[PDB]
RNA sequence: AAUUUAUUAAUGCAAACAGUACCUAACAAACCCACAGGUCCUAAACUACCAAACCUGCAUUAAAAAUUUCGGUUGGGGCGACCUCGGAGCAGAACCCAACCUCCGAGCAGUACAUGCUAAGACUUCACCAGUCAAAGCGAACUACUAUACUCAAUUGAUCCAAU
RNA sequence: CCGAGCCUGGUGAUAGCUGGUUGUCCAAGAUAGAAUCUUAGUUCAACUUUAAAUUUGCCCACAGAACCCUCUAAAUCCCCUU
RNA sequence: UAGGGAAUAGUUUAAAAAACAGCUGACUUUCAAUCAGCAGAUGGAGGUUCAAUUCCUCCUUCCCUAACCA
């Protein structure tokens, strides 16, 4: 019985794996596209702020907060 | 009792030989001290009557302190040995059917002692016309004195009571003992009013 | 002996075989989900971090 | 009379330790001897007397190696002599 | 699980109880545990006491229920008021409800459903500037900002989402209140619930049905099988002592 | 200094040993009732205190002691400094080579997630321990990212035992 | 002979430390290192001795063994023949 | 490390409020105090629900308690 249950558990878990990989692969691509978006936006906003004031916790905090609010305001509309 | 065991294994001695004890076999660990165990009750057969239990021949489980320090030394109880159980069991049969008379139960003796020294305040309302009957009077034992009396046991003075006054109720406990308690018919007062009026005031 | 920047974690196979391997990851980054070869089933399967072994 | 390991750890010091029984003075009545005795006992003795249904049964039933008392053996000879005579 | 609250729950469970009258004809109540059980006999007995203790034939049966209103998890549930009408609502007439709705079509739905007091700012201002008494309040989300003025006045009795009294659909509590009877809660939170069930003259079967309805009504707060919700039940008339009912069969 | 509280004293619990007490904040708004008070709109539920010492067991805190040790290198010892690992000179060309000799470093980080499995033949820090490189094969990868024992010089810790 | 008496016993205490270790004759026989509370000692190597097995040992011709950097050193390694 | 618990405005508390600080001012020689205003928050992520500080889950930080032996 123990052997039969273990093999059944593996078989069931291994029939779902093909779909799981597809979902995982997409998440990697999505993360690659999200990092690029952050890399671009954060650098521009943070860089400009630093150059103006001080040539940086306060400014970084603000931009790191207002951007979140903009996303939330869209979620509130949903 | 302190129960101990050895830390070190003792080598087998074999059949008909004494174990070889090194000085390391004197190292012990305390397994248990039996004085800290939950106390068990002692089963005794009563002889005379006691407030807690008093039916002669009743198998009672009491605290070992009570049985050893009071009941057994004075003779009020005996050990629940097979021989004693047989003797008391035989006596029970004779009481049920033989000449030996029946005796009150444990509770019966407690009630009789309470009924001997108690007065019933049969609070009756003034507005509504009331006639005192065994059923109504029985209710007041439960409320006033806390005694649960069967309606049939009560024997009223047999004179219709419709006026505040004093009378007598003859209570029969289990059919053997008849107690006559003083009866005080008084104007009914609600529990809250009576307690605030007198208990709080004085 | 230095600031703990990485941690050792146990990656557990999602195939139900129970095969596990230990990998090093950054403390601040998210839990790792990796595609790693599982000998029991003899093919690459998704693994998911379950516990943190120690701090490196 | 024995030894113990401190904190129940064999790697710690080995210390001398004596466990003494809790002693109580109680009064017992012997039916065969019709006399009351004030004797020092332990809670175990009281339990053994209860299991025997009295002092006389305990004294008569208990072997010498279990009584472990010269006084107890004197009571046994006293009780046995009255029964024999 | 605070020691006091949990210990009492253990203690109340410990109270012994017995079936049937003892063999002894006359026995002191102290010498034996509680005995009277069956719900049918209980109602019949309460009528007997009414005759012996001369009193009104119709009396309010203030059933007190020591309902385990706690210990779902080591975190304890909270006291609420699940309002549901009994199968045979007793002759008491209660129609007191205040509805806060301003410049909304709900004003009609409020009064259409039998609202006693319906109004907006004018009603809210009246509560703050002058004394007024209502049994229960309801408000739509749009009026909650304005209604916040009466939060302090009502001392937490103002509408709250926790009691399902904030919502576009008012008839949650409004409609069912008149026929429904509120399952109020203890002030000391000792878990005893004083809830009238029926008038004394109501037939035993109808009172029995009224009892069962509350059993489901009370468990509505925590109808989980994880923690037992009922311990003891005392069915008492206005001028009589409580009787320990055998509620175990009626629990599920 | 590490280890310990058996011992002594104090404290707490248990053990042992008596019983003592069982709990009161209305109010009629209406109606009844000569009063005194009642009907209605609750008159429920609920036990609480609690035995002084001595002795014994188990704990906690002190006192007073007990047992044991107090590394090495070193132009004598102490003081100072040093103690493992790697690169360079001394040691010029196979290997090896010292000084409290001369210099610079290490106690990681980063990328993979087949840094999977297995197996000829070899190297080796002068022993051992440990350490090192690997064809073929299995399974992968692959359609030319100097690709299948990652980059990196050192980047490190035996046995018992413990956790799982 | 009191930094804690004396006697007997455990006791032939232990001592990597010092000293001592008994007839004759012949033979082979000197010294890389590593670790170690280890450097007044040990254990493994190395050297040394005895017995056995079977096969090369030593001496060495060419050819051959790096750039970076300054003494472009005396030499070494490898190696048939002999 | 182990579980338990916790995370609210710059700060400290409450069931989305008050207090202090910042205060912009007024008034005090000065400053405090005082008065009136103004800004200010639900550790992070994901999900349920029309709506989540108030349901749940994982992670970060901290506390608690117990470890931290070999
Ligand atoms: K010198
Ligand atoms: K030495
Ligand atoms: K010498
Ligand atoms: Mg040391
Ligand atoms: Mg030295
Ligand atoms: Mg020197
Ligand atoms: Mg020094
Ligand atoms: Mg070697
Ligand atoms: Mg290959
Ligand atoms: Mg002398
Ligand atoms: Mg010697
Ligand atoms: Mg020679
Ligand atoms: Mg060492
Ligand atoms: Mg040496
Ligand atoms: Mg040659």
């Amino acid at each position: 019985q123990k052997r039969r249950e273990r093999e059944q558990h593996i078989a069931e878990c291994m029939a779902k794996m093909p779909q799981m990989i597809v979902n995982w692969q997409q998440q990697q691509r999505e993360n690659w596209e999200k990092a690029q978006a952050d890399k671009e936006r954060r650098a521009r906003l943070q860089a400009e702020a630093q150059e103006l004031l001080g040539y940086v916790d306060p400014r970084s905090a603000r931009f790191q907060e207002l951007l979140q609010d903009l996303e939330k305001k869209e979620r509130k509309r949903l | 009792t302190v129960i101990v065991e050895r830390w070190w294994k003792v080598p087998l001695a074999g059949e008909g030989r004494k174990p070889r004890l090194h000085r390391r076999h004197r190292v012990y660990k305390l397994v248990e001290d039996t004085k800290h165990r939950p106390k068990e009750n002692l089963e005794l057969i009563l002889t005379q009557s006691v407030e807690n239990v008093g039916v002669r021949g009743d198998l009672v489980s009491v605290k070992k302190s009570l049985g050893r320090n009071r009941l057994l030394p004075q003779g009020l109880a005996v050990y629940a040995s097979p021989e004693n159980k047989k003797l008391f069991e035989e006596e029970k049969l004779l009481r049920q059917e033989g000449k030996l008379e029946k005796i009150q139960t444990k509770a019966g003796e407690a009630t009789v002692k309470f009924l001997k020294s108690c007065r019933l305040e049969v609070g009756m309302k003034n507005n509504v016309k009331w006639e005192l009957n065994p059923e109504i009077v029985a209710r007041h034992f439960f409320k006033n004195l806390g005694v649960v009396v069967a309606p049939h046991t009560l024997k009223l003075p047999e004179e219709p009571i419709t006026r505040w006054g004093e009378y007598w109720c003859e209570v029969t406990v289990n059919g053997l003992d008849t107690v006559r308690v003083p009866m005080s018919v008084v104007n009914f007062e609600k529990p809250k009013t009576k307690r605030y009026k007198y208990w709080l005031a004085q | 002996k230095s600031k703990s920047k990485n941690i050792l974690v146990r990656m557990v196979s999602e195939a139900g075989t129970g095969f596990c391997f230990n990998t090093k990851r950054n403390r601040l980054r998210e839990k790792l989900t990796l595609l790693h070869y599982d000998p029991v089933v003899k093919q690459r399967v998704l693994f998911v971090e379950k516990k943190k072994i120690r701090s490196l | 009379l024995g030894q113990i390991y401190a904190n129940n750890d064999k790697l710690s010091k080995r210390l001398k330790k004596v466990w003494k029984p809790q002693l109580f003075e109680r009064e017992f009545y012997s039916e065969i001897l019709d006399k009351k005795f004030t004797v020092t006992v332990t809670m175990r003795t009281l339990d053994l007397i209860d299991e025997a249904y009295g002092l006389d049964f305990y004294i008569l039933k208990t072997p010498k190696e279990d009584l472990c008392s010269k006084f107890g053996m004197d009571l046994k000879r006293g009780m046995l002599l009255r029964l024999a005579r | 699980t605070p020691d006091e609250k949990k210990d009492e729950i253990e203690k109340i469970k410990a109270y012994p109880y017995m079936e049937g009258e003892p063999e002894d004809d006359v026995y002191l109540k102290r010498l034996y545990p509680r005995q009277i059980y069956e719900v049918e006999k209980a109602v019949h007995l309460l009528k007997k006491f009414q005759i012996l203790d001369f009193t009104s034939p119709k009396q309010s049966v203030y059933l007190d229920l020591t309902l385990d209103m706690a210990l779902g998890k080591k975190k304890n549930v909270e006291p609420f008021t699940s309002v549901l009408s009994l199968p045979y609502p007793f002759a008491s007439e209660i129609n007191k409800v205040a509805v806060f709705t301003e410049n909304a079509s709900e004003v009609k739905i409020a009064e259409e459903n039998g609202a006693a007091f319906a109004g907006g700012t004018s009603l809210i201002q009246k509560i703050w500037d002058d004394e007024i008494v209502a049994d229960f309040y309801v408000a739509v989300p749009e009026i909650m900002p304005e209604l916040n003025r009466l939060r302090k006045k009502l001392n937490k009795k103002y509408p709250k989402l926790s009691r399902n009294s904030i919502g576009r659909d008012i008839p949650k509590m409004l409609e069912l209140f008149k026929n429904g009877h509120e399952i109020k809660v203890d002030e000391e939170r000792e878990n005893f619930l004083q809830t009238k069930i029926a008038t004394l003259d109501m037939s035993s079967d109808q009172i029995a049905a009224n009892l069962q309805a509350v059993i489901n009504e009370v468990c509505r707060h925590r109808p989980l099988n994880l923690g037992p919700f009922v311990v003891r039940a005392f069915l008492r008339s206005s001028t009589s002592e409580g009787l320990l009912l055998k509620i175990d069969p009626l629990l599920p």
